[PDB]
RNA sequence: AGCGCCGUUCCGAAGGGACGGGCGAUGGCCUCCGUUGCCCUCGGCCGAUCGAAAGGGAGUCGGGUUCAGAUCCCCGAAUC
RNA sequence: CUGUUUAAUUAAAACAAAGCAUCGCGAAGGCCCGCGGCGGGUGUUGACGCGAUGUGAUUUCUGCCCAGUGCUCUGAAUGU
RNA sequence: GGCGAGCCCGAGGGGCUCUCGCUUCUGGCGCCAAGCGCCCGCCCGGCCGGGCGCGACCCGCUCCGGGGACAGUGCCAGGU
């Protein structure tokens, strides 16, 4: 060792990477934020009625923990149609309004009938 | 051979760059490596008492390891052997039916209130102190108390290296009280040399104070003084 | 059987042997820093009186405070 | 009563230099091996007016022998250098205006600027604008050296510091009136708030030890010695003497 | 004494990163790629972090649309 | 002179102000803050500077007193 | 170390005593070693691929300087 710096710093030293002995809370803290817990209400405003007709595109309510990812996915998984893209507000009552454009194959009239408004 | 030339390049002041030097003594060091340095020059610069200049001045390599060579078979039982001779005592004397096979273990005493006691009570046939023991207060009282109760003692160097014939690690004293049949004439033969250095010359050793050394470059520069006044002188 | 030895060595703290390791101790705890672990008792006769024995869970402190 | 106005300066809540927009602080080099066994070459680079300074001052480039890279250091510039010109730096560099060098290279009479007291503190005496120290009456060995500085102090120092061969640029600054308020509301507006200084005679009792009364008078002695606590310490401060002038000073 | 205060580089071992090379291991189409461990070489940080809905800061404009939106919805054209 | 002030009675002859002087200090320093550390501020500064006062453009002038009261220098000079 | 000058004896030589040294017209450029010399797997006396020292002197107890048993800090005492 011939040390050319005369700043003297620390070995790189060994590092482990962790290896507990047990779990330290017995379970994966389970997803509260399933599907059916997304997406609370479709919407039976005149003013979102409207926008099924003239755009195509549903309306719901979500609680505001989920993001326009997992309403996204949400409204596939429970519906079976696809996703154009999604709109996020939040309503100033409290809660979030996601309006959810839909492919232009499916129909909002239709899909308006199978989920009952 | 075609091309092939040589580049030296010029290391003067106001030219090429500096290669990267030894820079051995211009690190700049941690707080404990400029503690323990500053700590050995602390002791070389001050005057060291003469109850502690006796460490540094301490039995040589030789007549150590020959010491050694005495002191590595009257090793007391480690963990595994001591195991060994109660578990197998045990079945020996419950198939035989035995008293007292066990004639008598001629074994070394460690540790130092075990070595004090020996010295007082006159048992102890050749002391071994180590010498870096870093509380001096825990030995500093052994060369003296030697000296009046005529057990010679010897100063050796390196405390861990009582510990390697002990099985741990710091033992900072070795008393041996009994010898084997083969062994007396070699300890005596080590008593004759011991006495010869330190029992016998403690009223030498006892008036001198170690240490008391200045700085080599405050050396030099009173030695050049010095030859700056034969220069005025003669 | 040597602690006797130890505790009077320290008992007259004012001659020559001993308070040139007073002095070297002195100057070397006060180059480190205010609180830190020793790894074992610097008075262990004295420390030991007090209840120090030398097993696993003993800890010692060395601990700096200004005067006045 | 209330605290006067000379004690609010160490609580340094509105007192502070105002110390955005200055470049750095003007220093030598930090001494080396080759400032000490040799000597160096340096660029100028410009000079650049640093705010709340009288004196220019000038980014010297060096060449740094350690690393493959230019350090930009920024000295005083002193008078009669230019952006082109080399500065020379060192322990045998030749005497020219710009060139800074150790004082016991140079004889006596030699008239320097931007020295170290201590060897090695890059730059504390005689930096002001228009100034200059001069170096006279060497002692070979001990090695300590006597200078003027431009008050009429004569110090002995050490003789292995540095300093700067010339004047500091920007002499006779004082010769003009500031003439009007403005002027001297920007001064001190680019250095710090100590304009409006009101006449402790003008104040209220509470606020000064001179202040009040029916009359603009001070009613007390206006020298008060060195002895007296913080905030008595107004007007003349332990004088030695008073009124107008006469001699030149002779202090010794 | 103390909740704490001072302090922002000062009295600090304050970088967990990368380039290539070598040894080793694992896995995929074990062709050959992809990881991981160790070692060598290199690497000023003028210091964590915060601080502006007027400073710095890549990239969207036009037409139409509602009882209430608008450079966001639609139509069409772009860009990072 | 321009400027500023007692917001909720004063706008001035007051206040500042450039100019004129005076004093401390060569950084182990001056003048300050701080309960505390060589902790801060002036200071990223160094006598054409920082700090503390008096007077108040220019023009012409700055007389006389060290008794009092301060301030300061000096010497174990010699009383306390 | 002489490309050096010295001050001597001296036929060369001695180191008596040393001085330090490889950049001063110019708004340039400079790193990650060329060369040397040993050692390996590699091709019948060869070819490819690596390593180590000299280049860059050795030893030594503080990083280098400047102060220093003072200044400073703790307590006590007297003036202010
Ligand atoms: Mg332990
Ligand atoms: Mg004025
Ligand atoms: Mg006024
Ligand atoms: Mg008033
Ligand atoms: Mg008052
Ligand atoms: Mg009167
Ligand atoms: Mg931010
Ligand atoms: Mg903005
Ligand atoms: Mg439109
Ligand atoms: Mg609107
Ligand atoms: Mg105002
Ligand atoms: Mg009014
Ligand atoms: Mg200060
Ligand atoms: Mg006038
Ligand atoms: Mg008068
Ligand atoms: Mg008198
Ligand atoms: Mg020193
Ligand atoms: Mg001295």
């Amino acid at each position: 060792k011939i040390r050319t710096s005369p700043t003297f710093r620390r070995p790189k030293t060994l590092r482990l990477r962790r290896q507990p002995k047990y779990p330290r809370k017995s379970a994966p803290r389970r997803n509260k934020l399933d599907h059916y817990a997304i997406i609370k209400f479709p919407l039976t405003t005149e003013s979102a009625m409207k926008k099924i007709e003239d755009n195509n595109t549903l309306v719901f309510i979500v609680d505001v923990k989920a993001n326009k990812h997992q309403i996204k996915q949400a409204v596939k998984k429970l519906y079976d149609i696809d996703v154009a893209k999604v709109n996020t507000l939040i309503r100033p009552d409290g809660e979030k309004k996601a309006y959810v454009r839909l492919a232009p194959d499916y129909d909002a009239l239709d899909v308006a009938n199978k989920i009952g408004i | 051979n075609p091309l092939f030339e040589k580049r030296p390049k010029n290391f003067g002041i106001g030219q090429d760059i500096q290669p990267k030097r030894d820079l051995t003594r211009f690190v700049k060091w941690p707080r404990y490596i400029r503690l323990q340095r500053q700590r050995a020059i602390l002791y070389k610069r001050l005057k060291v008492p003469p109850a502690i200049n006796q460490f540094t001045q301490a039995l040589d390599r030789q007549t150590a390891t020959q010491l050694l060579k005495l002191a590595h078979k009257y090793r007391p039982e480690t963990k595994q052997e001591k195991k060994q001779r109660l578990l197998a005592r045990a079945e020996k004397k419950a198939a035989g039916k035995g008293d007292v096979p066990t004639k008598r273990p001629p074994v070394l005493r460690a540790g130092v209130n075990t070595v004090t006691t020996l010295v007082e009570n006159k048992k102890a046939q050749l002391v071994v102190i180590a010498h870096d023991v870093d509380p001096i207060e825990l030995v500093v009282f052994l060369p003296a108390l030697c000296r009046k109760m005529g057990v010679p003692y010897c100063i050796i160097k390196g405390k861990a290296r009582l510990g390697r014939l002990v099985h741990r690690k710091t033992c900072t004293t070795v008393a041996f009280t009994q010898v084997n049949s083969e062994d007396k004439g070699a300890l005596a033969k080590l008593v004759e040399a011991i006495r010869t250095n330190y029992n016998d010359r403690y009223d030498e050793i006892r008036r001198h104070w170690g240490g008391n050394v200045l700085g080599p470059k405050s050396v030099a520069r009173i030695a050049k003084l010095e030859k700056a006044k034969a220069k005025e002188l003669a | 059987g040597a602690y006797k030895y130890i505790q009077e060595l320290w008992r007259k703290k004012q001659s020559d042997v001993m308070r040139f390791l007073l002095r070297v101790r002195c100057w070397q705890y006060r180059q480190l820093s205010a609180l830190h672990r020793a790894p074992r008792p610097t008075r262990p006769d004295k420390a030991r009186r007090l209840g120090y024995k030398a097993k696993q869970g003993y800890v010692i402190y060395r601990i700096r405070v200004r005067r006045g | 009563g209330r605290v006067i106005r000379g004690q609010r300066k160490g609580a340094g809540s509105v007192f502070r230099a105002h110390v955005k927009h200055r470049k750095g602080a003007a220093r030598l080099r930090a001494v080396d091996f080759a400032e000490r066994h040799g000597y160096i070459k340096g660029i100028v680079k410009d000079i650049i007016h640093d705010p709340g300074r009288g004196a220019p001052l000038a980014k010297v480039v060096f060449r740094d022998p350690y690393r493959f890279k230019k350090r930009t250091e920024l000295f005083i510039a002193a008078e009669g250098i230019h952006t082109g010109q080399f500065v020379y730096c060192g322990k045998k560099a030749q005497l020219n205006i710009g060139n800074v060098l150790p004082v016991g290279t140079m004889p006596e009479g030699t008239i320097v600027c931007c020295l170290e007291e201590k060897p090695g503190d890059r730059g504390k005496l005689a930096r002001a604008s228009g100034n200059y120290a001069t170096v006279i009456s060497h002692n070979p060995e001990t090695k300590k050296t006597r200078v003027k500085l431009p008050s009429g102090s004569k110090k002995v120092i050490s003789s292995a510091n540095r300093a700067v061969v010339g004047v500091v640029a920007g002499g006779g600054r004082i010769d003009k009136p500031i003439l009007k308020a403005g002027r001297a509301y920007h001064k001190y507006k680019a250095k710090r708030n100590c304009w409006p200084r009101v006449r402790g005679v003008a104040m209220n009792p509470v606020e000064h030890p001179f202040g009040g009364g029916n009359h603009q008078h001070i009613g007390k002695p206006s020298t008060i010695r060195r002895d007296a606590p913080a905030g008595r310490k107004v007007g003349l401060i332990a004088a030695r003497r008073t009124g107008r002038l006469r001699g030149t000073k002779t202090v010794q």
